[PDB]
């Protein structure tokens, strides 16, 4: 069983 | 949220399947498109893609989130490219599609691209995504 | 005298 | 942070000098190339920039940190162009430089191209970034 991921860090602008 | 990214892989509606999954320690799929196949991809189909054997799924293919795949063009584990492209296996007729998995420090981006849509689009896309995430340090 | 400007979105591809 | 993009636009050679500027209630050079001209940028200028009259520039000019230039073409609060450009004003026969300023919600973006660059390359650079600000709500 997988722990939580990690903070993802702020993603690319959108189209 | 990791699922902020997979709205940015599918927003000009070029691809069907986007996933972001991190394959250190114990995999899991961070993020994916809900409904899809990429959701049900299982820790022993990040294992063969990530695995050191990198031969044996060019002869029996591969497979993710059940779907079988053939493998086109592996860079995964070469740096600067840490690209993989692949093809879906037309089940019995139907149409295939063309799948990039691309890796970074600790996740994998892939990406399926909706019928008759260029694989070295998908490609890019797949590409840039994981440039963004190796920028951060991840 | 101006505040501090806003932190900034993360920038373009190099 | 801001001055990052300063490093992207500077980047590829073309051009000699960028900032980032800030109009809004309390002007400011958020960030710019160090030593040159509009690192220099004053809060009244960028008064002129967006300010509502848009035809007294073009009898006298105005200046960028100090430096007149002329107005060529205006659409900076035109929506969907958001772009002036202009052109140095030659000291003497001194070599002219090509200028566009983009205007986003909260920023102004400048570039300055070195001498020879073609106005159209560095519109189209700035035009670039504030599209990039812009869909980042800035
Ligand atoms: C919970 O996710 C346990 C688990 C681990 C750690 C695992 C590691 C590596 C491979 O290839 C498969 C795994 O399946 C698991 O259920
Ligand atoms: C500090 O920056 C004070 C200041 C303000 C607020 C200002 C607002 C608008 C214009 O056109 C000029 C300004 O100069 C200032 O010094």
């Amino acid at each position: 069983p997988p722990p939580p991921p990690p903070p993802p860090p702020p993603p690319p602008p959108p189209p | 949220g990791w699922n902020a990214y997979i709205d940015n892989l599918m927003a000009d509606g070029t691809c069907q399947d986007a996933a972001i999954v991190g394959y250190k320690d114990s995999p899991s799929v961070w993020a994916a498109v809900p409904g899809k196949t990429f959701v049900n991809i299982t820790p022993a189909e990040v294992g063969v893609l990530v695995g050191k054997d990198r031969s044996s799924f060019y002869v029996n293919g591969l497979t993710l989130g059940g779907q079988k795949c053939s493998v086109i063009r592996d860079s995964l584990l070469q740096d600067g490219e840490f690209s993989m492209d692949l093809r879906t296996k037309s089940t019995g007729g139907a149409p295939t599609f063309n799948v990039t998995v691309t890796k970074t420090d600790k996740t994998l981006v892939l990406l399926m691209g909706k019928e008759g849509v260029h694989g070295g689009l998908i490609n890019k896309k797949c590409y840039e995504m994981a440039s963004h995430l190796r920028r951060s340090q991840y």
